[PDB]
């Protein structure tokens, strides 16, 4: 893909690249085959904690939650996801979004 | 020294130090240990005591533990030496540790882990790192007979020697006499003769913290060690056994009381283990499977202990089992093992690692001292009250209801002095009315009712008059299963009458109300295990401390009072309370059978008609 961006680096004065999902700062120079002048990540300072990221790898029955294709067809994982969604609907406010891994898996789960 | 009041004057032998509140333990020189639960170091003290001391009583506040040689051997097998144990005891004992207990610990620990028994090539070898002990033990006449000898009678020559299989259990008792107990050590990872099996643990299986602790204690230094683990009924004991079998990865043998236990174990293995069904075989009298490729075999003790001539196929299966070397063996309901026929099964079967699981170990015949060497020391025993607090099991509401004896029955009760007297108090019309009122109340409350009665005649009469299903000796298995399914699914029927067969002959469906009318005669452990198996945790009433109901109908001023008092001792030692109920509220308003005294006279006529034959 770097070829598609290769002339842009070699013709314009500078290129500005920014995104909210830039966890590795070194793969992109490798992906685009170039050496950016500055590679800086701006840490977010909050007076009030607006985000509460949580990881739930265990279901109600302590089932090991995984999204591997071997475990995607597991009925227990689907039931745990359904119970989690039910509790979230009964607890969390109206806005609920759930991102699955594939369309077929989502349809089977539904 | 004994005081005039009977208290043992242990003040002189126990030097008290000023660290009273911080140290929670009292260590009397008699071997008993007292622990206070309200102490902040209770959890650490509880963990230390469980590892080294066998509990005696665990009520709410003060727990009493006992120190035994088997417990010391188990602690040594865990990996604890004398120095650390002594240091921890002195750090926790309110008074100084008496030297008598100190010398008792020193003597036992040094003698542990000396003699080793190895089962290789279907042959038993006794070897040790100290040939002087081996040479000394040769002089014993019992050991001479137990030692295997050549076909000409010549004795066979860390040097090991073959030992007769038929004399293995005899050698186990002789080790106690020689004070050199055997070591049940198995090469968990160094095993090469027995290949591994494609069996793993499903992710749906979750090990509770006490279960994981018990398993880790059993797996001393990563090696499986033979022993006994005591867990309450319904606490996933079958799940623990399946997990242990998966961890072992070697050939597995499981033994149950009846075919129902075999089916339950097979279902649990399919539910939690990854072993293929082709490698799972049932050596039962009706449903038989080919022993070829049988990675895990599930059977019953009586099937392996059938002294009478067996079927031709069963003989072939037994021959294959004897030829096959079993890395792991699993035994259920260890309390029946002390029977001679079931003990002979241990000699018959050649297994490396043997693990026994049950709910109780207090045999009324106290044949447990030999059991400590038949399998091994008790590896773990969970606290019933603690698991109730954790919510793993239902917090049972126990009550003893005293049913007054009718004067007509009472005079005949005193008149009769033989064994026919059981029918008189087991058929109390007042007890019948109390049971009827309880059944009505629990049906109005929509509760599952299980009425247990050892007496066949009394159980049948109660079930017939109350018009409820009855389970007794024959109880054709198809009809039994139909009745069980009706109890589980049909809301109209929620009361099942079960005879003595309800202890272990089949699986008990989850219920909430258990009423015991008839007693075995002092089965302090059998009925306790039955009660544990009947009642399980029920969702919805977790917050309430009374979610499971147990009632014991006892005839006043009869010998049933003594039987109940003797039986409930085991449960009281577990901290279970028992409230005496003489008056039942609501019986006056509700209409019950035998309201008129002439009906009770008719019941007396019926009972007297049932002679001593019944």
């Amino acid at each position: 893909a770097s070829l598609a961006i290769k002339p842009v680096f070699e013709r314009f004065q500078s290129v500005i690249i920014t995104s909210g999902t830039l966890s590795p700062l070194d793969i992109y120079p490798k992906i685009l085959d170039f050496h950016p002048v500055t590679m800086a990540t701006f840490t977010m300072t909050l007076a009030r904690v607006c985000l509460c990221p949580m990881i739930i790898g265990r279901g109600n029955d302590q089932v090991a939650i995984s999204s591997k294709f071997e475990t995607r067809e597991d009925i227990a994982v689907i039931r745990n996801y359904g119970n989690l969604l039910l509790e979230m609907s009964a607890v969390v406010p109206d806005g609920i979004v759930a991102f699955f891994t594939s369309y077929q898996y989502m349809e089977s789960t539904v | 020294k004994v005081d005039e009041y009977g208290a043992k004057d242990y003040r002189l032998q126990m030097p008290l130090k000023d660290d009273h509140t911080s140290r929670p333990l009292w260590v009397a020189p008699d071997g008993h240990i007292f622990l206070e639960a309200f102490s902040p170091v209770y959890k650490y003290a509880q963990d230390f005591l469980v590892a080294i001391a066998e509990p005696v009583c665990r009520p709410t506040h003060v727990h009493e533990y006992k120190l035994t040689a088997y417990s010391l051997y188990a602690a040594v097998s865990v990996g604890l030496q004398t120095s650390d144990i002594t240091e921890y005891l002195r750090k926790l004992s309110k008074t100084g540790v008496p030297d008598g207990i100190m010398q008792f610990i020193k003597l036992c620990t040094v003698s542990y882990g000396k003699v080793k028994l190895v089962l290789k090539h279907n042959r038993y070898f006794v070897e040790s790192c100290h040939p002087d002990v081996i040479q000394h033990l040769l002089q014993d006449p019992v050991i001479r007979e137990c030692r295997l000898r050549n076909s000409e009678g010549e004795a066979t020559e860390t040097v090991s020697f073959e030992v007769k299989q038929e004399m293995i259990e005899e050698l186990q008792k002789r080790c106690i006499h020689l004070e050199y107990p055997l070591l049940a050590e198995y090469d968990f990872r160094n095993d090469s003769v027995n290949p591994d099996i494609n069996i793993d643990l499903k992710p749906t299986a979750v090990l509770r913290p006490y279960q994981e602790k018990s398993l880790r204690k059993m797996f001393g230094n990563g090696r499986a060690r033979s022993g006994v683990i005591v867990l309450p009924c319904g606490a996933g004991k079958s799940l623990v056994g399946v997990t242990a079998a998966c961890t072992v990865r070697k050939r597995c043998l499981v033994l149950g009381n009846s075919a129902v236990s075999v089916e339950q174990w097979k279902a649990q293995f399919k539910m939690w283990s990854t072993i293929d069904d082709s490698q799972i075989c049932r050596f039962t009298s009706d449903a038989k499977d080919k022993p070829i490729g049988c990675s895990v075999a599930i059977s019953t003790y009586s099937m392996l202990g059938h002294t009478t001539k067996r079927s031709w196929e069963a003989e072939r299966v037994m021959e294959w089992l004897k030829t096959q070397e079993w890395g792991l063996m699993i035994l259920d309901e260890v309390h029946t093992i002390p029977a001679k026929m079931f003990r002979r099964v241990l000699t018959i079967v050649q297994a490396h690692c043997k693990l026994g699981l049950t709910a109780t170990l207090v045999r009324e015949d106290d044949k447990i001292v030999d059991l400590n060497f038949l399998i091994g020391p008790k590896l773990y025993e969970a606290n019933w009250m603690e698991l109730q607090n954790n919510g793993y099991i239902a917090k049972v509401q126990c009550a003893e209801v005293w049913c007054p004896m009718s004067p007509e029955f009472y005079r005949e009760y005193v008149a009769i002095k033989t064994k026919k007297r059981i029918l008189l108090y087991t058929m109390n019309p007042n007890k019948f009315r109390a049971c009827q009122f309880l059944i009505k109340f629990h049906e109005r409350r929509n509760d599952k009712i299980i009425v247990f009665a050892d007496n066949v005649f009394a159980l049948k009469e109660y079930a017939i008059r109350l018009n409820k299903p009855y389970i007794y000796g024959p109880t054709s298995q198809g009809e039994r299963m139909q009745i069980l399914q009706n109890f589980k699914h049909n809301p109209k029927i929620n009361t099942i009458f079960i005879s003595k067969v309800g202890d272990t002959s089949f699986d008990l469906p989850e219920a909430n109300v258990l009423i015991q009318i008839s007693s075995h005669g002092g089965s302090r452990r059998q009925e306790a295990q039955r009660l544990g198996r009947v009642l399980r945790a029920k969702k919805g009433m977790v917050a309430e401390e009374y979610n499971a109901f147990f009632y014991s109908l006892v005839s006043q001023d009869t010998q049933e009072m003594a039987y109940s008092t003797k039986r409930q001792r085991f449960l009281v030692d577990q901290g279970y309370s028992f409230k005496v109920i003489t008056k039942l509220a609501g019986m006056e308003e509700e209409d019950l059978a035998f309201s008129t005294k002439e009906e009770q006279q008719q019941l007396l006529q019926k009972v007297l008609a049932a002679t001593d034959l019944d």
